[PDB]
This record gives C-alpha cells, sequence and structure tokens, in this order.
C-alpha cells in the first residue's frame, strides 16, 4: 500500500521543551502544505518551544485551528499550520465521509515519536462514540474505538482502516482499546482553501 | 475510562 508509505513519510515526532528540558512527547500527521494533525491536549502543557521533526519553534511561528464538531464541541483533533516549512504529501483525498467502518474491521495505527521511533499497531474496529470521558474527568468528542495495544506518545498518530483509508489521529487509549479523533475529508479540504 | 496519551514528564 502506497497510502501505508505516504502517511508513514507524513508523520513526524513532536517535543515540548520547558527549561531546555524535554517535558513531553507525541507525533504530528502532516497533512497538507505544512499543516499537521495534532492532539489539541498537547497545549494544556507548559512549554517554551515545540520541536517538530527536529525543529525548534515558538508560538510566533504557527497557527493552531480548532475544530468545531457537532454534536447533540471540541475535538481533540487539532490542525497546527506552520507559516513557513517544507512541504508534505497531500493525503487529504484520503479521510472520508463518503463511507464509514464496521465493528471488526481490521485498524492501523502510524507512530512515529522519540520514545520508541517508528512503529505501527494493529487493531479491530468497534464503533464511533459522540464523547468519551477520560480518567482525568475530561471529555472529547466524535471518537471512533478499536481493540488495540497503545501507550503514551501515540497521540496525533494516523489511524488507518477493500479499499483503505484515514479516519483520525489518536488521542486516547486504556486496557485493550484506542480511540481516535475522527477527521472529515471536507474539513480538511475547507481548511486547505482557508490556509490557501 | 481511558486516559489521554501524549506522553508527560
Amino acid at each position: 500500500t502506497d497510502l501505508q508509505k505516504m502517511v508513514m513519510g507524513n508523520t513526524k515526532p513532536v517535543e515540548l521543551i520547558l527549561d531546555g528540558k524535554t517535558v513531553a512527547i507525541c507525533c504530528a500527521t502532516g497533512v497538507f502544505g505544512t499543516a499537521y494533525l495534532v492532539p489539541r491536549h498537547l497545549f494544556a502543557e507548559k512549554y517554551d518551544k515545540i520541536m517538530l521533526d527536529g525543529r525548534a519553534m515558538t508560538d510566533s511561528d504557527y497557527r493552531v485551528f480548532e475544530f468545531e464538531i457537532k454534536v447533540k464541541m471540541l475535538s481533540d483533533a487539532a490542525l497546527m499550520v506552520l507559516h513557513r516549512g517544507n512541504k508534505v504529501r497531500d493525503i487529504t483525498k484520503h479521510f472520508r465521509d463518503t463511507a464509514r467502518m464496521k465493528k471488526g474491521t481490521p485498524v492501523v495505527g502510524v507512530v512515529n515519536n522519540a520514545d520508541v521511533g517508528r512503529l505501527i499497531f494493529s487493531g479491530e474496529a468497534l464503533t464511533y462514540k459522540d464523547i468519551v470521558v477520560l480518567m482525568d474527568g475530561d471529555t472529547m468528542p466524535g471518537l471512533f474505538a478499536y481493540k488495540a495495544a497503545t501507550r503514551a506518545g501515540y497521540a496525533g498518530g494516523a489511524v488507518l482502516a477493500a479499499d483503505t483509508f484515514i479516519v483520525g489521529t489518536h488521542s486516547a487509549g486504556g486496557n485493550g482499546v484506542g480511540y481516535c479523533s475522527c477527521v472529515s475529508r471536507s474539513m480538511l479540504q475547507k481548511m486547505k482553501a482557508h490556509v490557501d | 475510562a481511558p486516559a489521554k496519551q501524549l506522553l508527560n514528564f
């Protein structure tokens, strides 16, 4: 699958720095231009600089757009757009609306961070959840669950599910099941023209 | 309940 290739190549490691020391780790999945999908809860941490693929930047180097996602809310999938940078492959055409998973179907999470390096995890789909409450008392909308073995740091990694496609970015997990924030191709498309 | 999986230090 050239797709598994494309996505793997767009996934870059992220690191938050505070007082010269690394204080957080996760992944970023390039979607087009210099736009990257990233866990929104990532910005809830205190930091001085953000390192994307070894490149250190400050808040004056990019913009972070959030997603309204209608339920009955802010999704955990934020889009980080660098003012300048090296282009990534445009894979928005691999997200969907024009379909939907189904309990059982194969699931593949793509990771690339500083804790474990490049890696892939597989599991089986479950269902789509409108809201999931985390163990810290927080909540997250539009999530797709799946049977998988995940760990801290996978957040932001791409999750794939005969034709293959991209569901969204990994956000949370636990006791054998993982959750990713879903992303529609149209929302990414509208976001592409907005950032031009 | 699941936990946010951003690796914190």
